[PDB]
RNA sequence: AGGA
């Protein structure tokens, strides 16, 4: 249609498998580094503990609050609040979330990601909104309660990247693959008698020619051709891991232009 | 233990982060030294003339 | 033996070595911290005098 | 002890996937190695993360205040 | 009769309180089974 | 309000000072804890 | 990871990849002199002995004691103690100097003599980080 | 007792401890704000000033080198070849 | 009582 193209193989809630053709290696690669570690998303950040009568310390769940996905659909419209104006926070730049729990059960009590509130305004923005995957409809399980365990603590979520901290990762495992047939010799396979039998073959050496034996080494061959997949952890919605990380690279190098024009 | 001259040997610094004395790995032999927790000593002069000692 | 021949010192630094393929032979990496707390005396000249003004 | 939010290696959510596990395999009777799978854990790092996981927390909760 | 001094029991021996308790009776006495 | 001392076994609060005698209120037991600040505690989750 | 070291995913740190608690329990008594010349924990001022620590005596309660919530650091003052002679001088416990944490639990109790008796448990997270070993 | 220039006969050379002394030395003393004998063509380490200093032999010390004997023969570092 |  233009320069390189996508071929969509398989789509859902949480994965894209696609085919990348017409591009180098070097761009899908950067492509897979800036999804991974340069998409904003919204994390917890901050946690004022009032009290905590678990089993589990104020540091340890905090850090498990960190991990909770959060909707970071609109995260565009939410500032990085180092770049916001207010002495700390506010709702320009910042989600607040309140969790309460008690045991009020003789049966074990248990603390979930659904538990979450959002006490800061929304300003209708979608942001914030503890990510449910689950079947049951309860989330992350935070924690446990027998009785008089009581949780009580304040969150701040913060806009971020994987960069500061693997939390603001948007993305899960990204598949990445090219050549399955080693047409290219980017890899010399290790064998003890047959590197054809010792060697599984891949799904994608069937979207691919094989070499045919009574053929010579193509050195000409250059790697275009990417079979790839993105997995998302909930954040942003897989199609958006992909935009969003299109973007963000797009974005990068624009600063490299803009900062060459500024001097 | 410094059962060599080279057990202590003149480096020159360079400020970094994280908690570790870094070297070079070529070095490490002389010392006998390797990174299954090795620790090691750091001697500062505070004279021109000590320091002239180390360098030359 | 204890007192004389060996002697506990001042200017001087201790922690866990790592190696570096990325430092030079004759250099070696001080943690921010170590260099931080270890001090050389140097005497205001001409030469220093506005480097060290800042430093202070 | 208590279930790891995230597996340390790639990253998925597998906070949510704790009760559904322990239950996949008493109600459903099934073993681990199609537990896991149904739960849709297919790489061996985020299979790990529940497989191999000890849930102290339960232990810890047979105590008073 | 005649008190002669105190003899430090060992954890778990018959003289000890831990010997004839039960898991939940160790979870209540701040004990790990 | 106030709770200076919770007990150690039976966890009723405590809230005595000097010279009242370190024990429980209702149970025997000598061990006794301390309550956390009333002043809030933050964490980064990092 | 050359000569017996080794490279880690930081991304799996974060994660929670050997992360540990670390807990150390500091602790003290009211000792009595023959003629009942016990001692205090009380949170002293300089009032004649001068002799005291430097760490902020301010995290300290009336009772000598860190409330179990507080952010302890240098050599904070986690105990704080007096000694009567023949006026505060000071017994005091602070933090050791090198480590830092949360005061975990503080346990108020008495001693077989039936004497003031403390222990303060001061708890920190310890990250894996550049010269850990494994 | 102090050997005669015309009866010296220890190296002509400079030993690798008396430059690491010479240089030592010039370091300290232009460290301390001593008069310093070359242009610094833009020199402020005092290292650097006295290997400067020792280049062009413009350095005013003499070494004295002592005999197991007790006697010595004086070497100025003007005249000590720099073959190091 | 441990570490190289
Ligand atoms: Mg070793
Ligand atoms: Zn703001
Ligand atoms: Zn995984
Ligand atoms: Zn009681």
């Amino acid at each position: 249609e233009e320069g390189p193209q996508v071929k969509i193989r398989e789509a859902s809630k949480d994965n894209v498998d696609f085919i990348l053709s017409n591009v180098d290696l070097a761009m899908a690669n950067s492509l897979r580094r800036v999804m991974i570690a340069e998409i904003p998303t919204l994390a917890i950040d901050s946690v004022e503990v009032e009290t905590n009568t678990t089993v589990l310390a104020d540091e340890f769940i905090a850090h498990r609050l960190g991990l909770i996905p959060l909707q970071s659909m609109d995260i565009e419209q939410l500032e990085y609040s180092r770049d916001c104006f207010c002495e700390d926070h506010c709702d320009k730049c910042s989600v607040v979330l309140t969790l309460q729990a008690f045991g009020e059960s003789e049966s074990t009590t248990n603390v979930y990601s659904k538990d979450l509130v959002i006490v800061s305004n929304l300003m209708g923005r979608n942001i914030g909104h503890p990510i449910i995957q689950d079947k049951e409809g309860n989330g992350v399980l935070i924690c446990k309660l027998r009785k008089g365990q009581e949780l009580k603590l304040t969150c701040v979520a913060k806009k971020g990247i994987a960069k500061e901290h693997a939390k603001w990762g948007p993305a899960a495992a990204i598949e990445f693959e090219y050549d399955p047939w080693n047409k290219l010799k980017h890899t010399d396979y290790w064998y003890e008698q047959d590197s054809a039998k010792e060697w599984p073959q891949s799904k994608n050496c069937e979207y691919e020619d094989p070499p045919n034996e009574g053929d010579p080494f193509d050195y000409k061959a250059q790697a275009d051709t990417f079979y790839m997949n993105v997995e998302s952890v909930g954040s942003i919605p897989v199609d958006q891991v992909v935009v969003r990380g299109i973007d963000t690279l797009q974005k990068k190098v624009a600063s490299i232009l803009l900062a060459l024009t500024q001097m | 233990p410094s059962l060599h001259k080279m057990s202590m040997m003149a480096h020159r610094v360079k400020v970094i982060p994280y908690s570790t004395f870094r070297l070079n790995l070529s070095v490490t032999s002389p010392y006998n030294a390797d990174f299954d927790g090795d620790e090691m000593n750091l001697h500062v002069p505070q004279s021109e003339e000590t320091r002239a000692e180390l360098s030359q | 033996r204890g007192n004389l021949m060996g002697k506990r010192v001042d200017f001087s630094a201790r922690t866990v070595i790592s190696g570096d393929p990325n430092l030079e032979l004759d250099q070696v990496g001080v943690p921010k911290s170590i260099a931080k707390t270890l001090t050389y005396p140097e005497v205001v000249t001409p030469y220093n005098i506005d480097r060290l003004t800042q430093l202070v | 002890m208590i279930v790891p939010v995230r597996c340390f290696s790639c990253g998925k959510v597998v906070g949510d996937k704790w009760e559904s596990y322990l239950n996949l395999l008493q109600e459903d009777e099934l073993d681990e190695g199609t537990a896991l799978s149904r739960l849709g854990l297919k790489r061996y790092c985020c299979r790990r993360m529940i497989l191999t996981h000890v849930d102290l927390i339960e232990k810890f909760l047979r105590y008073n205040p | 009769k005649v008190f002669i001094g105190r003899l430090p029991i060992m954890l778990r021996s018959k003289n000890c309180y831990l010997s004839e308790a039960t898991e939940s009776d160790l979870y209540k006495l701040k004990e790990c089974p | 309000a106030t709770l200076k001392y919770i007990c150690a076994e039976c966890s009723s609060k405590l809230s005595l000072s000097r010279t009242d005698a370190v024990r429980c209120k209702d149970c025997g037991h000598r061990i006794l804890l301390k309550a956390r600040t009333k002043r809030l505690v933050q964490f980064e989750a990092r | 990871n050359q000569e017996d070291s080794m490279i880690m995913n930081q991304s799996s740190i974060d994660r929670g990849l050997f992360r540990s608690l670390f807990f150390r329990s500091y602790m003290d008594q009211e000792k009595k002199y023959g003629m009942s010349i016990t001692e205090t924990f009380e949170k002293p001022q300089r009032t004649n002995t001068l002799r005291m620590k430097h760490g902020t005596y301010d995290k300290l309660d009336d009772d000598g004691l860190i409330a179990p919530g507080v952010r302890v650091s240098g050599e904070d003052v986690i105990i704080g103690k007096t000694t009567p002679i023949s006026s505060k001088r000071d017994a005091s416990t602070p933090l050791r100097s090198t480590e830092n944490g949360i005061v975990d639990q503080v346990l108020v109790t008495t001693n077989q003599d039936g004497l003031k008796f403390v222990k303060v448990r001061v708890r920190t997270t310890k990250i894996p980080q550049i010269g850990d070993k494994f | 007792k102090a050997i005669p220039k015309d009866q010296r006969a220890t190296t002509p050379y400079m030993t690798k401890y008396e430059r690491a002394r010479i240089l030592g030395t010039r370091a300290l003393q232009i460290s301390m704000n001593a008069p310093v004998f070359v242009d610094l063509e833009g020199e402020t380490d005092p290292l650097r000033i006295a290997m400067k200093e020792l280049a062009e032999k413009k350095i005013p010390l003499v070494i004295r080198r002592y005999l197991p004997d007790g006697s010595f023969e004086d070497w100025s570092v003007e005249e000590l070849i720099v073959d190091l």
